RNA sequence: GGUUGCGGCCAUAUCUACCAGAAAGCACCGUUUCCCGUCCGAUCAACUGUAGUUAAGCUGGUAAGAGCCUGACCGAGUAGUGUAGUGGGUGACCAUACGCGAAACUCAGGUGCUGCAAUCU
RNA sequence: GAGAACAGAAAUCUCCAGUAGAACAAAAGGGUAAAAGCCCCCUUGAUUUUGAUUUUCAGUGUGAAUACAAACCAUGAAAGU
RNA sequence: AAGCUCGUAUCAGUUUUAUGAGGUAAAGCGAAUGAUUAGAGGUUCCGGGGUCGAAAUGACCUUGACCUAUUCUCAAACUUUAAAUAUGUAAGAAGUCCUUGUUACUUAAUUGAACGUGGACAUUUGAAUGAAGAGCUUUUAGUGGGCCAUUUUUGGUAAGC
C-alpha cells in the first residue's frame, strides 16, 4: 500500500509539517540517528566522510531507515560496532498525503502517508567519523548505503576534524594550545569574551603558553 | 456545468485604453464634511471682509 | 466560506514593533496638524479607535480638516480606470507630517537664497536639478600601487 | 514597450541619439533585449544626419537638404547649419534637447553585411546582437545607413 | 540574586524597558496624556498644568506646559519661600499648602497683567468658589491640577495648593468633595472647618490641647513655637499677615547665591568618578592574567 | 556596618485554616479577634477539592496581621508554648520565620466549651527601616542586597534576643 | 559639575555582583489631636522638621560580566532576485549575459543624550 | 522557589523572583501592565436630532464602523472620558 | 458615433531624485512559540524501584523527569532580522517672502485659525524622456461559455486534468 517512491520524489509542494493543524500523521520508520560509538572523545574519531547530496528531492523516513541499517551492519560487521560514528544528518519532517479510495476528484484533500526528508545540492545526509586507518571501510560502507537512496548522492572526504567545524590543523592548533576541552562526545572552546573570572574556571590548562 | 471562476486576465488591457485618468484637481475643492462649528464662523467671517472692500469702494 | 471582514489579512500590518509596544509617547500627542498639511498614513493597532482601513496603510495624503482628536484627510484611490476622492477620519496617532516635501521646502529657500545671491552679484545661477552625469577624464597613478594581478581559483570542496 | 516610444523606437531598425544620464542610462537598462547601441563617432554621426537626416516640423517629417529649414527651426539656439546641428550633437552642447528632437528617428535599413551572427536576441557578449556594444555599433550603423 | 532566579540572555534580550520616567516610578503617562493634550483644533493653545509635589517638608508649585523638547515653567513657587512673608514653622501644612499657592497665583498673574482685574477672594471665608470671568475683559487664566501620584482623599493637603491657587485669582476648575469638611453623609460643605485649616486652626489646636494634658511632647514637636515664643492664638494671624504680604509682593526674589555656576562645578568633580579608557582596561586584564593565571 | 539596619519585625500574621463555612469558623474567628484586639480577616477557597470538603469561594479560614508592640506580645507569648525551640527550617531564605501551635489555650486565654479548641500558624515576617521603599507608592523601588533579611542574619537575630535555641543541621 | 520638581527621545537608560559619594537636595526617619483609609497609621491621611541615618533609595564607578547600541571591501558581491536566449540536462535541476542585493557569522568601538525652572562648597 | 499546627500531589498564611509565559463571553489573529487584566465606588452616553465619512460597492442598498455639529446626562479634584 | 470648449498646452502602462509603506524570497532556531538526534555536567525532606536498615526530614546505587553549558535537524497557518520585483506622495505662479484687515470660531490675551487687501521676485520658474495636442459631454452596439505560453502557484500519483 505504499505507493512507489517515484510518486514523491520531488517538492511539489509547501512543507507539510506534523502540527495542531496536521495531528493524526504516522510515526517515522527512521527513529536512530546515532550509532556506533557515539559516546566517543573528539580526538578519538578525527577522520569525517560525508554522505552528499547532488539532487533537490525527498528521502523518505524508510528509504533513510534502509540506507541506515545498511551502512550501520557493513560498518559493524568489517571493523566493529565501536570502530566509527554514524549520524544521520537528516529528519524527515514533510508529510506526505494521499487521496485513497463513490466520491471522484470531488474535495481531494489527502490523508497523511508517510515521512520525507527535503534535502538540498549539497545536503549533508551521512556523516562518519574514524580513525584514519578505516577510511575505505567506512566510505564503502557509504557506497552500499548509496543504493537505497533515488537520485545521485556523492560521498566527500572531509578537511574537518571529525563532526568539528574546525580543518584538522586549526583544530590541532586549538587543541596543542589550551583552548579546547572535552564534552560528552563534544567539545568546549575558550573564548576571550566574557567573565574572566569563570573563564579561568573552565580551562585552566591554558593561562600558560609553552609545553 | 462548471465553468471559470474568476480572473483578472485582461482588465488592466482595458483600464488602460481610455486610461487610469489621473485624479483632476481644483483650485477651491468643497468644504464637504469640514467641521460645522469653523464653518458657522468662517461663514460671518467672510461676510465681514466682504464688507470691508465694498466700504473701500466708497 | 470566503471571509472579507474590515480587518482582514492586516496580522502582521497591525502588529507593534519588536520591544515597541505600550503608550504612545507624548510628542505623538503634541504635534500639530493644519488644513493643507500633507501626512503619510499608518496604523497603531494599540489604538482602535479612528482606525484607517488597511487599504490606506502606507497611504499619503493632504488634511482637509482639524478636529478635537483628528484630522480629515482626503486620499484618491484608483477604482476601474478611474480615481475618486476619499476622505478619511483618523485619530492622530495612525498619521504623521510627511517629509516628502522637506527636499523640496529646504530646496525652495535655497533656490530663493543663491536667486538673490547671485542676481546681486551679477547673474549666471543654474538652478534646476541635474541627474548624475558620466565621469569626466582622470589620470591614475601607479605610486605605491603597482597592479595586483588576480587569476581565477581551482575548484575545492572544504566541508 | 513605453520606454521604447518614449525613446521613439517605434519600428524596427528605427534610431535615435541619446544622451547618457542615470536617468536615462536606466532607460536603456530596461530595453537592452530589444536594442543595439554604442558610442557614435563624428563620422557615422555626420553620415546619419547627411543622408537620413530629416526634420520634425507642425509634424510633417521634412528632410534636411538645405540649410535654411535648420536655421529657420533651430535658429533660436544659434545652429544655423546641417554641420551644425552634427556638433551639437556630438558634443552633446547646452542644447542637445532641442537639437536632438528635431531629428526625426532615423530610418534604417537592415545591415547590409549582415548582423555578424547567427542569433540577435542574445547579448553582443555572448555572440549575440543587443546591448551596448560600445564603439562597435559605428559599424553596424554603417552597415544599415 | 538567588541563582535559580536570575535572568536568561534571552529573557534580557526580549525585555521591553518601560519609559525612564517610569522606572523611576515619577510620571504617570497616563495621566500625563490626558492632562497635556490639546484641542486639535486649538493648535499651538499651550495646556498648563498646576504642578503640586510635595517633598518631605518642602511644598513645589510650578505652573508648566509642554513641548515635544521638554516641559516649559512660567513660573515657580516653593513653601521655603513664605520666610519670607511671615511664615516660619510648618512648612508642609495644609496652610503652607494654601499660602505657597496663593503665592503662586499672585506671581503669575502679576507677570501676566492680569494682576489688577482678578484680585481672587481677598476676605476668606473659605467658602466654595472659583473665580468667574470679567464682564467685558479677559478672560481668567486658567490652569489645570496636576496631583501627580497623590492619592485623592478627602483632606488631602494637594488640594490645600488648590484653593490658594484659585483664592488667587485663577480659574482652577475644582469640585469641593477633597476640601476638609466635606460631610461624607451630606452633599455639602462646613466652610466655618475649611477656613479653619487655611489659617491652621488644626494645628493650633493640636497646640493648645497638648499644652494642658502633656508638655513632655509639647515640647519635643512644637520646639520651635517655644524658642521664638509663639503659643497658638497668633497662628491665625500669622498666615492671614502672611497672606496680605504676598498679595503685596509675589514678584519672586531668587538667592542672592555666593559662588558661581564654575565655582560649584569645580568643588563638584573633585567627587565624581572617571570613567576609564579602553586601553587601560586592557592591561587590568593583563594584569589580572598575571596574577590569577601565572600561579601565584 | 551598622548603623540602624537595626532588625525591626515587619509583621505578624497570625493564621487559622478552618477548611469549612459556617459556626466553627466564625468561632475560630472569635479566638483570632480577642487575641489580636483587631477585627480579623476571612479567606475563601480558591478552588473546590471536595475530599476536603471545600467549594469555590467558601469562607475557609480565618488570619490577621498584626504589627509593633502588640505583635511581640503575641510571638514572645507563643514562643513561650514552643519552650522556645525552633528549627533550622521554619527560616525561610528571604528571612521571615513561623510556627504552628495546636490548642490556643497554651498562651493566657481561658478555654470556655462554647467556642472550642483551635490550632494556630504563627509566621513572623521580618524587616529592617528603609523598608518603605518596596512598599511606598511613588519611586517604588527595592532594598539594596546587603539590606536584605536573610536566613543567617534571622537565626542570630533570633538566637540572640529571646535566647531560644535552633536545632537540627 | 551635583541635586530637585516637570519633561523629550524611551536599554549607550535594562540586568547581575561589588565599591565610592563632599555640600545642598532627596530620602529613610518621629508622632496620631485633627481631615482621611485600613484586618494591620505597612500602604493611604494628617502633624512635627523637632528626636535620628547615609543603612537602603538615589547618583556614580568597577566587570577579557549577561543584554542592548553603533560600525566594518568580517562573512558576501555569497543566499535570494528583475530582465534574456531555438543556453546545458531524460529529468531533478544547473551554468552564462545586463542589473538589484540580504540575514547569520566574525572583528572592532561604545554603555544615556538632552529641555525648562529652582537650588548647592 | 523558599517558608508555617492538624494539611497529604491539591485547603489557608508570608516573603522572593516574575515582559505577561495570565486574563479580557466566544473562533482565530491583533491589542493591552500605576491597563484593556483583578478588587471596590458612583452610574445609564445601550439616550435625543438629523447630516458627512470608511469597508463591501454600481462608488446602489443592507450590515458594521469612524470623526464632527446640536441636546440632555454620567463620572472624576481635574484634564478628560 | 456625434461632437463641444480650448490650445502650448496640459499630458504619461517610463526614468531619475527626495520621502514613505510592506513581512514574501532568503535567513534564523547555542533568539521567542512549536517540532527534533545525541550525549555531558548539575539538583531533591519531594516519581518509582533496589542494598544497608528499628527508623530517619538517613547513607549508597538506580531510572525518571526537571536545571546548566553544549550538540544534529525543521515550519503554509513560527520568528528577531530581512531583500529583488511590485507600491503611496512630492519635484512651485493654485509658488515663496513682507505689511496687516474680517469673525459670532478659538486664545489668559487682537492670541490663533480660516479667508483676504496692499507689496517684492519671471522662463534653468526649479529633475529626465516623450507628447500626430489636451480637456469635456451625450447617446448607443456587440460581449458577459473563453482557451494557450514563460514565470509565480493550489488540489491531485498523475493528466492534452
Ligand atoms: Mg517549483
Ligand atoms: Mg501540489
Ligand atoms: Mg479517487
Ligand atoms: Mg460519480
Ligand atoms: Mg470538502
Ligand atoms: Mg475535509
Ligand atoms: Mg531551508
Ligand atoms: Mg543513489
Ligand atoms: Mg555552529
Ligand atoms: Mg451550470
Ligand atoms: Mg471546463
Ligand atoms: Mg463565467
Ligand atoms: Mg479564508
Ligand atoms: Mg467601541
Ligand atoms: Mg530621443
Ligand atoms: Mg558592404
Ligand atoms: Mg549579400
Ligand atoms: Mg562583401
Ligand atoms: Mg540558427
Ligand atoms: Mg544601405
Ligand atoms: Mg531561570
Ligand atoms: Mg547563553
Ligand atoms: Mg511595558
Ligand atoms: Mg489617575
Ligand atoms: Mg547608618
Ligand atoms: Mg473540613
Ligand atoms: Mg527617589
Ligand atoms: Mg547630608
Ligand atoms: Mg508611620
Ligand atoms: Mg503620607
Ligand atoms: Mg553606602
Ligand atoms: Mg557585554
Ligand atoms: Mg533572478
Ligand atoms: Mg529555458
Ligand atoms: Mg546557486
Ligand atoms: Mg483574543
Ligand atoms: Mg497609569
Ligand atoms: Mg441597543
Ligand atoms: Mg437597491
Ligand atoms: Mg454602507
Ligand atoms: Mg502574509
Ligand atoms: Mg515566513
Ligand atoms: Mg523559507
Ligand atoms: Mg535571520
Ligand atoms: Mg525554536
Ligand atoms: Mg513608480
Ligand atoms: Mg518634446
Ligand atoms: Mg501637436
Ligand atoms: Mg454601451
Ligand atoms: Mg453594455
Ligand atoms: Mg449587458
Amino acid at each position: 500500500a505504499r505507493r512507489p517512491a517515484r510518486c514523491y520524489r520531488y517538492q511539489k509542494n509547501k512543507p507539510y509539517p506534523k502540527s495542531r493543524y496536521n495531528r493524526a500523521v504516522p510515526d517515522s520508520k527512521i527513529r536512530i540517528y546515532d550509532l556506533g560509538k557515539k559516546k566517543a572523545t573528539v580526538d578519538e574519531f578525527p577522520l569525517c566522510v560525508h554522505l552528499v547530496s547532488n539532487e533537490l528531492e525527498q528521502l523518505s523516513s524508510e528509504a533513510l531507515e534502509a540506507a541506515r541499517i545498511c551502512a550501520n551492519k557493513y560498518m559493524t560487521t568489517v571493523s566493529g560496532r565501536d570502530a566509527f560514528h554514524l549520524r544521520v544528518r537528516v529528519h524527515p519532517f514533510h508529510v506526505l498525503r494521499i487521496n485513497k479510495m463513490q466520491q471522484g476528484m470531488r474535495g481531494a484533500w489527502g490523508k497523511p502517508h508517510g515521512l520525507a526528508a527535503r534535502v538540498d545540492i549539497g545536503q549533508i545526509i551521512f556523516s562518519v567519523r574514524t580513525k584514519d586507518s578505516n577510511k575505505d571501510v567506512v566510505v564503502e560502507g557509504l557506497r552500499r548505503a548509496r543504493y537505497k537512496f533515488p537520485g545521485q548522492q556523492k560521498i566527500i572526504l572531509s578537511k574537518k576534524w571529525g563532526f568539528t567545524n574546525l580543518d584538522r590543523p586549526e583544530y590541532l592548533k586549538k587543541r596543542e594550545a589550551g583552548e579546547v576541552k572535552d564534552d560528552g562526545a563534544f567539545v568546549k572552546f575558550l573564548s576571550k569574551k566574557g567573565s574572566l573570572e569563570n573563564n579561568i574556571r573552565e580551562f585552566p590548562e591554558y593561562f600558560a603558553a609553552q609545553a | 456545468a462548471k465553468s471559470k471562476n474568476h480572473t483578472a486576465h485582461n482588465q488592466t488591457r482595458k483600464a488602460h485604453r481610455n486610461g487610469i485618468k489621473k485624479p483632476k484637481t481644483y483650485k477651491y475643492p468643497s468644504l464637504k464634511g469640514v467641521d460645522p462649528k469653523f464653518r458657522r464662523n468662517h461663514k460671518h467671517a467672510l461676510h465681514g471682509t466682504a464688507k470691508a472692500l465694498a466700504a473701500a469702494k466708497k | 466560506g470566503k471571509s472579507h471582514g474590515y480587518r482582514s489579512r492586516t496580522r502582521y500590518m497591525f502588529q507593534r514593533d519588536f520591544r515597541k509596544h505600550g503608550a504612545v509617547h507624548l510628542s505623538t500627542y503634541l504635534k500639530v496638524y493644519k488644513v493643507g498639511d500633507i501626512v503619510d498614513i499608518k496604523a497603531n493597532g494599540s489604538i482602535q479607535k479612528g482606525m484607517p482601513h488597511k487599504f490606506y496603510q502606507g497611504k499619503t495624503g493632504v488634511v482637509y480638516n482639524v478636529t478635537k482628536s483628528s484630522v480629515g484627510v482626503i486620499i484618491n484611490k484608483m477604482v476601474g480606470n478611474r480615481y475618486l476622492e476619499k476622505r478619511l477620519n483618523l485619530r492622530v496617532e495612525h498619521i504623521k507630517h510627511s517629509k516628502c516635501r522637506q527636499e523640496f521646502l529646504e530646496r525652495v529657500k535655497a533656490n530663493a537664497a543663491k536667486r538673490a545671491e547671485a542676481k546681486a552679484q551679477g547673474v549666471a545661477v543654474q538652478l534646476k536639478r541635474q541627474p548624475a552625469q558620466p565621469r569626466e577624464s582622470r589620470i591614475v597613478s601607479t605610486e605605491g600601487n603597482v597592479p595586483q594581478t588576480l587569476a581565477p581559483v581551482p575548484y575545492e570542496t572544504f566541508i | 514597450r513605453k520606454v521604447l516610444q518614449l525613446l521613439r523606437l517605434t519600428r524596427i531598425n528605427s534610431g535615435t541619439f541619446v544622451k547618457v544620464t542615470k536617468a536615462t542610462l536606466e532607460l536603456l537598462k530596461l530595453i537592452e533585449p530589444y536594442v543595439a547601441y554604442g558610442y557614435p563617432s563624428y563620422s557615422t554621426i555626420r553620415q546619419l544626419v547627411y543622408k537620413r537626416g530629416f526634420g520634425k516640423i507642425n509634424k510633417q517629417r521634412v528632410p534636411l537638404s538645405d540649410n535654411a529649414i535648420i536655421e529657420a527651426n533651430l535658429g533660436k539656439y544659434g545652429i544655423l547649419s546641417i554641420d551644425d546641428l552634427i556638433h551639437e550633437i556630438i558634443t552633446v552642447g547646452p542644447h542637445f534637447k532641442q537639437a536632438n528632437n528635431f531629428l526625426w528617428p532615423f530610418k534604417l535599413s537592415n545591415p547590409s553585411g549582415g548582423w555578424g551572427v547567427p542569433r540577435k536576441f542574445k547579448h553582443f557578449i555572448q555572440g549575440g546582437s543587443f546591448g551596448n556594444r560600445e564603439e562597435f555599433i559605428n559599424k553596424l550603423v554603417k552597415s544599415m545607413n | 540574586a538567588f541563582q535559580k532566579d536570575a535572568k536568561s540572555s534571552a529573557y534580557s534580550s526580549r525585555f521591553q524597558t518601560p519609559f525612564r520616567r517610569r522606572r523611576e516610578g515619577k510620571t504617570d503617562y497616563y495621566q500625563r496624556k490626558r492632562l497635556v493634550t490639546q484641542h486639535k483644533a486649538k493648535y499651538n493653545t499651550p495646556k498648563y498644568r498646576l504642578v503640586v509635589r510635595f517633598t518631605n517638608k518642602d511644598i513645589i508649585c510650578q505652573i508648566i506646559s509642554s513641548t515635544i523638547t521638554g516641559d516649559v515653567v512660567l513660573a515657580a513657587a516653593y513653601s521655603h519661600e513664605l520666610p519670607r512673608y511671615g511664615i516660619t514653622h510648618g512648612l508642609t501644612n495644609w496652610a503652607a499648602a494654601y499660602a505657597t499657592g496663593l503665592l503662586i497665583a499672585r506671581r503669575t498673574l502679576q507677570k501676566l497683567g492680569l494682576d489688577e482685574t482678578y484680585k481672587g477672594v481677598e476676605e476668606v471665608e473659605g467658602e466654595y468658589e472659583l473665580t468667574e470671568a470679567v464682564e467685558d475683559g479677559p478672560r481668567p487664566f486658567k490652569v489645570f491640577l496636576d496631583i501627580g501620584l497623590q492619592r485623592t482623599t478627602t483632606g488631602a493637603r494637594v488640594f490645600g495648593a488648590l484653593k490658594g491657587a484659585s483664592d488667587g485669582g485663577l480659574y482652577v476648575p475644582h469640585s469641593e468633595n477633597r476640601f476638609p469638611g466635606w460631610d461624607f453623609e451630606t452633599e455639602e460643605i462646613d466652610p466655618e472647618l475649611l477656613r479653619s485649616y487655611i489659617f491652621g486652626g488644626h494645628v493650633s489646636q493640636y497646640m493648645e490641647e497638648l499644652a494642658d494634658d502633656d508638655e513632655e511632647r509639647f515640647s519635643e514637636l512644637f520646639k520651635g513655637y517655644l524658642a521664638d515664643d509663639i503659643d497658638a492664638d497668633s497662628l491665625e494671624d500669622i498666615y492671614t499677615s502672611a497672606h496680605e504680604a504676598i498679595r503685596a509682593d509675589p514678584a519672586f526674589k531668587p538667592t542672592e547665591k555666593k559662588f558661581t555656576k564654575e565655582q560649584y562645578a569645580a568643588e563638584s568633580k573633585k567627587y565624581r568618578q572617571t570613567k576609564l579608557s579602553k586601553e587601560e582596561r586592557a592591561a587590568r586584564v593583563a594584569a589580572k592574567i598575571a596574577a590569577l593565571a601565572g600561579q601565584q | 556596618q551598622n548603623p540602624m539596619r537595626d532588625l525591626k519585625i515587619e509583621k505578624l500574621v497570625l493564621n487559622i485554616s478552618v477548611g469549612e463555612s459556617g459556626d466553627r469558623l466564625t468561632r475560630a474567628s472569635k479566638v483570632l479577634e480577642q487575641l489580636s484586639g483587631q477585627t480579623p480577616v476571612q479567606s475563601k477557597a480558591r478552588y473546590t477539592v471536595r475530599t476536603f470538603g471545600i467549594r469555590r469561594n467558601e469562607k475557609i479560614a480565618v488570619h490577621v496581621t498584626v504589627r509593633g508592640p502588640k505583635a511581640e506580645e503575641i510571638l514572645e507569648r507563643g514562643l513561650k508554648v514552643k519552650e522556645y525551640q525552633l528549627r533550622d527550617r521554619n527560616f525561610s531564605a528571604t528571612g521571615n520565620f513561623g510556627f504552628g501551635i495546636d490548642e490556643h489555650i497554651d498562651l493566657g486565654i481561658k478555654y470556655d466549651p462554647s467556642i472550642g479548641i483551635f490550632g494556630m500558624d504563627f509566621y513572623v515576617v521580618m524587616n529592617r527601616p528603609g523598608a518603605r521603599v518596596t512598599r511606598r507608592k511613588r519611586c517604588k523601588g527595592t532594598v539594596g542586597n546587603s539590606h536584605k533579611t536573610t536566613k543567617e542574619d534571622t537565626v542570630s537575630w533570633f538566637k540572640q534576643k529571646y535566647d531560644a535555641d535552633v536545632l537540627d543541621k
